[PDB]
């Protein structure tokens, strides 16, 4: 888009054609009736969530200290 | 030994106890003047002897029965102490209430959890 004294270019991350995106759309309408759910790839949230789960297990606190909750 | 009598003319009797708790405790207090030396949690060494040689005669039998509820003190809510812990074997339903419901104020506080009956 170029104005008198100002321009602009809106450009794309990847190669867009027809044919591309029509890739695309088959494979993210695959993945919905096959429940194909992929993982995220968020490491130090696996760490510390299992860390996590692991430490509170089992800990029968609230039933050790009177807290009547 | 009131109930007892009821019980044999071929009645049917109901016995309420207010405290047995204090019948043991009663038993502690003197035990060691009577010269005999300290067990537990300083219970008397006859602790279960006297409890069981009461709870065993108030019962029914073929000729007449006796009901009874016996309300059981357990000392610093301490479920464990050997007063309440030897008393648990005697009853037939056991209900056992909680402080840390009742100050929800959810009356009667009992503790199904813990409850239970033959």
């Amino acid at each position: 888009e170029v104005q008198p004294g100002n321009v602009t270019v809106l450009a794309d991350t990847a190669i867009r054609g027809q044919d591309l995106d029509e890739a695309r759309a088959m494979e993210a309408k695959r993945k919905a009736e096959e429940h194909i759910s992929s993982s995220h790839g968020d490491v130090d949230y696996a760490q510390a969530s299992a860390e996590l789960a692991k430490a509170i297990a089992q800990l029968r606190v609230i039933e050790l200290t009177k807290k009547a909750m | 030994t009131m109930a007892e009598k009821f019980r044999d003319e071929g009645r049917d009797v109901l016995l309420f106890v207010d405290n047995i708790y204090r019948y043991t405790l009663a038993g502690t207090e003197v035990s060691a003047l009577l010269g005999r030396m300290p067990s537990a949690v300083g219970y008397q060494p006859t602790l279960a002897e006297e409890m069981g040689v009461l709870q065993e005669r108030i019962t029914s039998t073929k000729t007449g029965s006796i009901t009874s509820v016996q309300a059981v003190y357990v000392p610093a809510d301490d479920l464990t102490d050997p007063s309440p812990a030897t008393t648990f074997a005697h009853l037939d339903a056991t209900v056992v209430l909680s402080r840390q419901i009742a100050s929800l104020g959810i009356y009667p506080a009992v503790d199904p959890l813990d409850s239970t009956s033959r």
